[PDB]
């Protein structure tokens, strides 16, 4: 008898039995979305949008289907932050029922086509066996594929017909779901310009509607037919499973280093963000043109959007947290409530220092107070060692500009260095770390879990593709010598 | 509607019993504690 | 309760080791 | 053995899979094949070093800030 | 905890009466 | 625009047409 | 000339450079069909041509255009009409559906192609074998010209 | 004759008689 | 098909020789530090440079390197 | 004419090229051959250039070549200074615009060696397979050295898309794979990631199964078709030692192939999982335990405080792109704790 | 919201539909 | 030796539907005492 | 997480009833 490890080769010479099998995949897949989808509305806290995104609470699926243009819900509220009106059929609670509804439907589908399975259309009409001509069902679903394709770069992206897809800024501020206008030209093929989404599907659909009729209409050559095994079906298999796992790279690769289609107001920051100092450099700039305009400090800093000043702290870098460090963020560090301000260091002689941000790659970081031209002034020593440069030696002040905490000035040195720590990530918030009971290390990003999961499943699918083709092209041995 | 003829039964032998509930007990003592944290 | 599942887990591995050393099928 | 069972829907998609190990002699059209391969592979390429900043054209930005 | 005790439970229950199952079926034909 | 850099592609791409050409000349020199 | 150009045909022209008629031999381990939808193609090319000129004479309204007022408000030649976007999209299906389902019920591709009768009021098939055969070449170049006239106006409508 | 084991044998060596040589000679010098 | 014969050990004992003496005048003459770029014991350190030399660029790497380099 | 089958088909230059690239001879080229030899030779022969003549003076602020006057079990070819990002790094790229004097200096080399290698080993693969189908084979080496191939994507190229650069990446080199090592010990506590420890406890059982297998065979022979070794006295002896003894043929040796295979396979997923930074770093009860009472220590604190040291004391000189000082009163030491 | 009840009424559902499962086998197989 | 007395037990499909809908229902009726 | 813990139990107890109702093993020699 069959192994444990080959048992669903039943079905590898039964077409009816394949439909049905792959039906109750099919079936499998819709249900856990459906479940996913109402788990995490159950979850989910629309209270604040700003300080508390739904990246924060460790949201998976919901990001995915705001992308396209859910953005209401049943209770009342929407993904912006407003009230919900007529919120329609299309919500996240019915999106998540339409998906259990076609998951029991395609059970029943795969149970009828189990029972059923001699039927004349699998039947070869010469021989009388059962075949399969794989090149005409490729050609069939390819034109299938290319015609989907089309229609929605055509009428969903476009917003022709459809909603359109989620937008925003380039600092993620304003975004919301909009019509894409296709932009043919050099650009589009920039990956963070949301016109290549709609000129890339148009393109394509049109390629694989024509390339389904070339391949429903012109029958394989013999060479290429007994050179690629075309009449066996695990040569389908091993190429499936072989762009399969290009796709899954690909996708990981684009999650990882963001685009246009992975906004950062519904996975999160990058990694690569915090490493150039993006959210800084637009705060610094912003800052200084408030202040050349002729506004004092704590006006200019308070004019900051409490919103970027959030995306400019690692906690939300995505690269932070640990493999079984489980959970949503807000377990985490706490729920963000607040922002204090700026923090502004200065020693007693009135130079003005700034602590070393630690680098997203180190789990420990010294934290140091530099001077303008990079020499060390301040640093707190490590623990229960002697010192020459301490806090209390040099006498070093803090003070803040905007948000909570304005206008106001510390000295004593303990809260002097427990804000140079708190400063050392970026941008000082304030935490509630009672309601979840989080436990103080940062945790990790959707973008981060998409991207190990992908990955990881990308690996495994190249080694199945290679012992499917290995198997496909060795059959006459592999018969059981 | 037929007696399919794709018709098999899995086997699995002690040894292979053994060899599986020692990988699932190995694996579970390996990971217990990365799961309790 | 983690060292009883601690515990537990170990002696379950050493009585299958046991059970295959003392318990193994003929050839 | 006897026939399978037969249903309209059956016999509807009948002439679709009623075509198999049916070839052409010869090599056929392999050569258009292998031109649109190397043809993709150079779009593959024209992507990829777009995507990679090894390959910079004026209208392209390649940064957060061509969403603006 | 409950998380952890819940997937360890499982995970020592459900793959051991898989196999268990199989070996049964694989026993009972001598 | 033609950019150094697509240039610079676009006579690589050349140089990989010619060593695949010496290739498949090479292959078909010997195997006649 | 190609050989596989056998002539007798309204459409014979001398035109197939890929060969997609061209016979060829097969292993195992037309021009009908394809005349069929040259015609059918072209004579839905001259209708929707004839269709959009006449649109555009006398309403004014760009045909790229129309649907969008019509979906604000029913109007045919001025006239409104009492119909809304979903009872007219039942009624296409559905008599369009009707009219298809009838059409290719029909095992002899010769009436397939040309089904006279009840569709031919005047005489005019009769049994000729020059005139007939004159005006039906006259048909197909007409829905030629017609099929690349629509092309061009969809291609203008693009980028416009 | 320009064999193919002539081809692998000569393509390994030439290079390797002169890396010895250029190795050899930086021995010679100082460090 | 071993042929360690003398007509081998003859035909084979000049270029070898003078494979050696070219690679022996190409590290000589200095040949190697102009072509790989490798600096001389004497131009670690120039004079408006006296540390580590460091990149950080990317489009400006070549005439940066250039200017580092002493050149 | 040509036996493709059904019929028979004139025969064509595909044909003569196949004919001659399978013939048999000293060095079998095959179709396979095309890819392998070319990318493996200039792979060598870049490594071998590498630490003969070109330097890393700049890329890392390291003399790291012969030239230079370094050892064999020093001398490396250094990746490329963390300002090139991810770049491919083409000779005619924008970095070095064909400049091959100042390519090298940026360090090209390195990139230049590993994707010429990675296409060789792609080549190899297909070579294994090529042979198998040509001697009627099971190509269970293939699926033996896909292990292989998932470590050196695993390594050399994930994991340095996932960091920073080709910086992070590990540099060819005696030394530089040890500094990695090093590396990931403390930036990574890579030593308790269970992956690892699936990897290192595969990889110690493979070296053990080869040592046992050849020890019985080679001690369980025949006086002099039939088997040169009795069997039955082997699983006599090992059963009554051990305790569990093999008794196919068949299974023994399919466990030999698939300890080392699978070993590789998970410490590949556990480097996979180490490139963004998922780590198995910290145990947060022992942490707050160790920090509410100053007298509880284990081994794992310890751990954790060599791993700070090793962190504070390499990062100075390690990664010159982030221009650090740490002043003497930052650096952990022991006396301080 | 016990631990406690929870997993008594996961084990008390699983263990003795394993124990059913392995005798229905068991049983059929003959 | 091998034992004279050896029998095999047998659980028809009958007695397996009986036997889960027991365990189903008990846990069913007892759940909110469990809970509580 | 109770209320769901009760739903799971009354979803399989209708389970279980509907698969005895249909799948059941057909009687023979009354
Ligand atoms: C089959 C050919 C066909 C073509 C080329 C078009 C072409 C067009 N329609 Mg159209 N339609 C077509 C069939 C149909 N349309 C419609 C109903 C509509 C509506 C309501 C609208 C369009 C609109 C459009 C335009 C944008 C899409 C585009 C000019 C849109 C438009 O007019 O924008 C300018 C628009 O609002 N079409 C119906 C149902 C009666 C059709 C049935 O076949
Ligand atoms: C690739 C797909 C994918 C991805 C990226 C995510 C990502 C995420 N999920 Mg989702 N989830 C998925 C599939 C996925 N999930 C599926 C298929 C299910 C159904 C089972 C769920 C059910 C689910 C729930 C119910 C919850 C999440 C939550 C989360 C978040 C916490 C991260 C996490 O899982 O930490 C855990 C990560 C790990 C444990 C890493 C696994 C490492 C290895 C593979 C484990 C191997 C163990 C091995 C078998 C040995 C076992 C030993 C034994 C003792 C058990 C994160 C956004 C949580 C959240 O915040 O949402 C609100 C949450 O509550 N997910
Ligand atoms: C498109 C995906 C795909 C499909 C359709 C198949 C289909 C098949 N494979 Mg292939 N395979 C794949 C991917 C795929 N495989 C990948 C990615 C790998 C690498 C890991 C392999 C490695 C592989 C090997 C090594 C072998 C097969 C075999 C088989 C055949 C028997 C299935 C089997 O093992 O019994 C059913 C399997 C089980 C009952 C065991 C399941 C237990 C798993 C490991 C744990 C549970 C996983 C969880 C529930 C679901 C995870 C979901 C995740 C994928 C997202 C069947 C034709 C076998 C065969 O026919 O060879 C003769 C065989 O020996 N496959
Ligand atoms: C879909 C429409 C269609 C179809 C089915 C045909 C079919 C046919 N034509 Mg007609 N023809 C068409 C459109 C079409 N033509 C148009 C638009 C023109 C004007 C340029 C002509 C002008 C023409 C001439 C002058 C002649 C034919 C002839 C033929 C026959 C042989 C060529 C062939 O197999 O083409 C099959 C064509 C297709 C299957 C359509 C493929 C379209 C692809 C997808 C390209 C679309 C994009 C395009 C570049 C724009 C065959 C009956 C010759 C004949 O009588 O031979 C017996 C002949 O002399 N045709
Ligand atoms: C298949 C071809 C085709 C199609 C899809 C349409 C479709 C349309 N026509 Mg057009 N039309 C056609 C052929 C076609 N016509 C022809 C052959 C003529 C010449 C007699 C016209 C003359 C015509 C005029 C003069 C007008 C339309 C109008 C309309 C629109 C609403 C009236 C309607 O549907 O007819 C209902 C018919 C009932 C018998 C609709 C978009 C009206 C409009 O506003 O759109 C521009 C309009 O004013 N058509
Ligand atoms: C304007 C060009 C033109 C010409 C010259 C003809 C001429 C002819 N047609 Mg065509 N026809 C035309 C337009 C034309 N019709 C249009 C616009 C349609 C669509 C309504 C048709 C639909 C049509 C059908 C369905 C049939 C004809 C038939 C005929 C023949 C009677 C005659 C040869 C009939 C035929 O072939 O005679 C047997 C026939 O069956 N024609
Ligand atoms: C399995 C067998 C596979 C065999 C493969 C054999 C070798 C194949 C050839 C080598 C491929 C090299 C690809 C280079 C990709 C690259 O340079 O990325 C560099 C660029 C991204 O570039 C980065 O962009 C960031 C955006 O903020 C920053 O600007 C960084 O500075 C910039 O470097 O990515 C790509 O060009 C391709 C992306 C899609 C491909 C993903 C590959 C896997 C990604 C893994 C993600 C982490 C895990
Ligand atoms: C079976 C193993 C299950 C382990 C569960 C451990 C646990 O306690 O989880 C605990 C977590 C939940 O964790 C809880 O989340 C809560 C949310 O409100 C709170 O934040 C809690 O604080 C937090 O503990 O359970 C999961 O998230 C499981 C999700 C499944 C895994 C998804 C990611 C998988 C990525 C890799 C997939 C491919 C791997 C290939 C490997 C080859
Ligand atoms: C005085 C000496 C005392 C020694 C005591 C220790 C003996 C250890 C015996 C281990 C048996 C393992 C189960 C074998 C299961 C079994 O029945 O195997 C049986 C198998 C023989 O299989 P066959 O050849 O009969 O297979 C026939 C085929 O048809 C396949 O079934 O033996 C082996 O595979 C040898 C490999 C041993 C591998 C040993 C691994 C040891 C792991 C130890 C883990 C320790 C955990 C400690 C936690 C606290
Ligand atoms: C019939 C019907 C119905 C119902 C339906 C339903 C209710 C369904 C459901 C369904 C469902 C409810 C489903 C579910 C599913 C789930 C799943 C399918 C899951 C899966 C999972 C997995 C697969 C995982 C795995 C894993 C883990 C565990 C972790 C990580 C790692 C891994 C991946 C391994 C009604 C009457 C209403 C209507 C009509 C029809
Ligand atoms: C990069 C480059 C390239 C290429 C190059 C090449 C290809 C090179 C080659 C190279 C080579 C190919 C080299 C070689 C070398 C060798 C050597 C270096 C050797 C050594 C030896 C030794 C060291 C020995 C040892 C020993 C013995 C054996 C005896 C006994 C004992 C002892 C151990 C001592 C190209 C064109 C692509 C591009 C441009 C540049």
């Amino acid at each position: 008898g069959l192994p444990w490890y080959r048992v669903h080769t039943v079905v590898i010479n039964d077409p009816g039995r394949l439909i049905s099998v792959h039906l109750m995949h099919t079936a499998l897949v819709s249900g856990w979305a459906g479940s996913m989808a109402l788990f995490e509305i159950s979850v989910f806290d629309p209270s604040d949008p700003v300080l508390n995104p739904m990246w924060r609470q460790g949201m998976f699926v919901l990001p995915f289907m705001t992308r396209l243009g859910i953005t209401q819900s049943w209770g009342g509220w929407t993904i912006s932050g407003e009230t919900a009106t007529n919120p329609g059929i299309w919500s996240y609670e019915g999106v998540a029922a339409a998906h259990i509804i076609l998951s029991g439907a395609l059970f029943l589908a795969s149970v009828w086509h189990w029972t059923y399975w001699d039927l004349e259309l699998f039947r070869d009409p010469r021989t009388g066996k059962t075949a399969l001509d794989l090149p005409k069902i490729f050609g069939i679903h390819l034109f299938l594929s290319g015609l989907l394709c089309f229609g929605f770069g055509a009428f969903h992206v476009t917003g022709v017909f459809g909603p359109g897809i989620w937008v925003s800024d380039p600092y993620g501020l304003t975004g919301r779901v909009q019509p894409v206008a296709p932009s043919w030209g050099a650009d589009g093929f920039d990956p963070y310009n949301p016109g290549g989404i709609a000129s890339h599907h148009i393109a394509a659909g049109i390629l694989g509607v024509l390339a389904g009729l070339f391949h429903l209409c012109v029958r394989p050559s013999i060479r290429l037919y007994f050179g690629l095994s075309m009449g066996s079906i695990e040569t389908v298999l091993s190429s499936s499973i072989a762009a399969v796992f290009w796709a899954a790279f690909v996708v990981a690769g684009t999650m990882w280093y963001g685009s246009a289609a992975t906004p950062i107001e519904l996975f999160g920051p990058t990694r690569y963000q915090w490493d150039q100092g993006f959210f800084q450099q637009e705060i610094q700039k912003r800052v200084q043109a408030s202040l050349a305009e002729g506004a004092s400090l704590s006006d200019a800093w308070s004019r900051i959007p409490e919103k970027l000043a959030f995306y400019d702290y690692i906690g939300n870098n995505p690269a932070k947290g640990g493999l079984f460090r489980t959970g949503a963020m807000n377990s985490g560090d706490g729920i963000a409530v607040g922002w204090l301000g700026h923090a502004s260091f200065k020693d007693q002689e009135g130079r003005e220092l700034f602590v070393r941000r630690m680098p997203t790659f180190f789990e420990t970081f010294p934290v140091l107070l530099l001077d303008k031209d990079g020499i060390v002034r301040a640093d707190v020593p490590f623990r229960k060692a002697e010192s020459k440069y301490s806090i209390e030696q040099v006498g070093v002040s803090v003070t803040f500009y905007g948000g909570e905490l304005d206008g106001l000035t510390f000295t004593d040195p303990a809260t002097v260095k427990k804000y140079a720590r708190k400063a050392q990530l970026g941008e000082i918030f304030e935490f509630d770390r009672s309601t979840l009971q989080s436990d103080g290390v940062f945790r990790s990003s959707p973008r981060g879990w998409f991207t190990f999961g992908h990955v990881c499943f990308a690996l495994l699918f190249f080694f199945g593709h290679i012992w499917h083709g290995a198997r496909t092209i060795f059959r006459d041995v592999f018969a059981g010598i | 509607a037929r007696p399919n003829p794709n018709k098999q039964v899995v086997e699995l032998n002690r040894t292979s019993l053994y060899w599986g509930l020692l990988l699932i007990f190995v694996l579970a003592v390996l990971f217990s504690s990365y799961i309790f944290n | 309760m983690e060292a009883l599942v601690y515990t537990f887990l170990l002696v379950g591995t050493l009585g299958i080791i046991f059970f295959s050393i003392f318990f193994r099928d003929p050839p | 053995q006897e026939p399978g069972l037969v249903t309209p829907l059956g016999t509807l998609l009948r002439p679709l899979n009623s075509e198999a190990g049916k070839v052409l002699p010869g090599w056929g059209t392999t050569v258009l094949m292998a031109v649109f391969i190397l043809l993709f592979a150079a779009f593959l390429l024209i992507i990829l070093e777009i995507y990679n900043s090894s390959l910079i054209l004026d209208d392209v930005s390649m940064s957060w800030e061509t969403l603006a | 905890n409950i998380y952890g005790l819940t997937a360890t439970a499982l995970f020592i229950i459900i793959p051991t009466s898989f196999l268990l199952i199989l070996y049964v079926k694989t026993a009972s034909t001598q | 625009a033609v950019t150094p850099s697509l240039k610079n592609f676009l006579g690589s791409l050349i140089a990989g047409a010619t060593v695949l050409g010496g290739i498949a000349l090479a292959i078909t020199a010997v195997s006649k | 000339r190609p050989e596989w150009l056998d002539g007798s045909l309204p459409g014979d022209r001398g035109f197939d450079p890929l060969g997609l008629s061209k016979p060829s031999e097969f292993v195992v381990i037309g021009l009908a069909r394809f005349r069929e939808c040259e015609l059918i193609h072209g004579r839905w090319a001259m209708l929707a041509c004839l269709g959009a000129l006449v649109a555009e004479a006398t309403t004014g309204v760009s045909w790229v255009e129309a649907g969008k007022v019509e979906l604000d408000g029913a109007s045919y030649a001025g006239l409104s009409l009492p119909f809304s976007i979903t009872q007219l999209i039942w009624i296409e299906v559905i008599l369009v559906g009707g009219a298809e389902f009838y059409r290719n019920s029909e095992t002899n591709p010769e009436k397939r192609c040309y089904p006279g009768g009840v569709f031919d009021p005047l005489k005019l098939a009769s049994e000729d074998e020059e005139r007939a055969f004159r005006l039906k070449t006259a048909e197909i170049k007409h829905a030629r010209l017609a099929m690349v006239s629509f092309f061009g106006y969809g291609v203008q409508a693009l980028s416009t | 004759i320009f064999t193919v084991r002539w081809l692998a044998i000569h393509g390994i060596a030439v290079p390797t008689i002169f890396f010895l040589g250029a190795i050899t000679a930086m021995q010679f010098i100082q460090r | 098909d071993i042929l360690t014969s003398i007509r081998y050990w003859v035909i084979h004992s000049i270029t070898v020789p003078a494979l050696f003496i070219a690679g022996w005048l190409f590290v000589s003459t200095g040949l190697a530090y102009d072509v790989f770029g490798t600096p001389r014991p004497n131009e670690y350190f120039t004079e408006d440079r006296q540390e580590a030399p460091l990149i950080t660029d990317r489009f400006n790497a070549l005439e940066q390197v250039k200017k580092l380099s002493g050149n | 004419t040509i036996a493709i089958g059904t019929y028979q088909e004139k025969r064509t230059w595909f044909d003569d090229a196949d004919d001659w690239l399978r013939q048999d001879r000293f060095v079998f080229v095959g179709w396979s051959g095309l890819l392998l030899f070319p990318c493996a030779y200039f792979a060598l022969g870049g490594w071998l250039t590498g630490t003969t003549f070109v330097t890393s003076w700049y890329t890392h602020g390291l003399a790291t070549s012969y030239l230079e006057g370094c050892n064999f079990l020093t001398a490396a070819v250094s990746t490329p200074a963390n300002s090139m990002a991810h770049s491919l790094l083409f000779v005619w790229g924008p970095e070095a615009q064909g400049d091959f004097t100042r390519w090298c200096q940026l360090g090209g080399l390195w990139a230049f060696v590993a994707l010429h290698g990675a296409f060789g080993l792609i080549g190899f693969m297909l070579r294994q397979f090529e042979i198998a189908r040509s001697v009627n084979l099971r190509p269970y080496n293939a699926i033996a050295f896909s292990a292989p191939i998932a470590v050196f994507v695993s390594v050399f190229l994930i994991y340095p898309l996932g960091q920073s650069g080709w910086f992070f990446a590990p540099s060819f080199g005696v030394a530089a794979i040890f500094r990695f090592i090093l590396f990931f010990q403390g930036f990574h506590n890579w030593t308790l990631n269970p992956f690892h420890m699936m990897g290192v406890a595969g990889v110690l059982g493979a070296a053990l199964l080869c040592a046992i297998h050849g020890a019985t065979v080679e001690n369980t022979l025949f006086e002099d078709a039939e088997e040169t070794y009795s069997m039955v006295t082997a699983n006599r002896f090992w059963s009554q030692i051990f305790g569990v003894a093999f008794s196919n043929k068949r299974w023994l040796h399919f466990f030999m192939l698939l300890v080392p295979v699978t070993g590789l396979w998970m410490s590949a997923i556990g480097v996979v999982g180490l490139a963004l930074n998922l780590r198995a770093y910290d145990f947060v009860s022992q942490e707050i335990r160790a920090a509410e009472d100053p007298e509880f220590e284990t081994f794992y604190t310890k751990n954790i405080l060599l791993n700070e040291g090793i962190r504070a004391w390499m990062a100075a000189q390690d990664q010159p792109h982030e221009r650090l000082v740490f002043p003497e009163e930052v650096l952990p030491r022991g006396n301080a704790l």
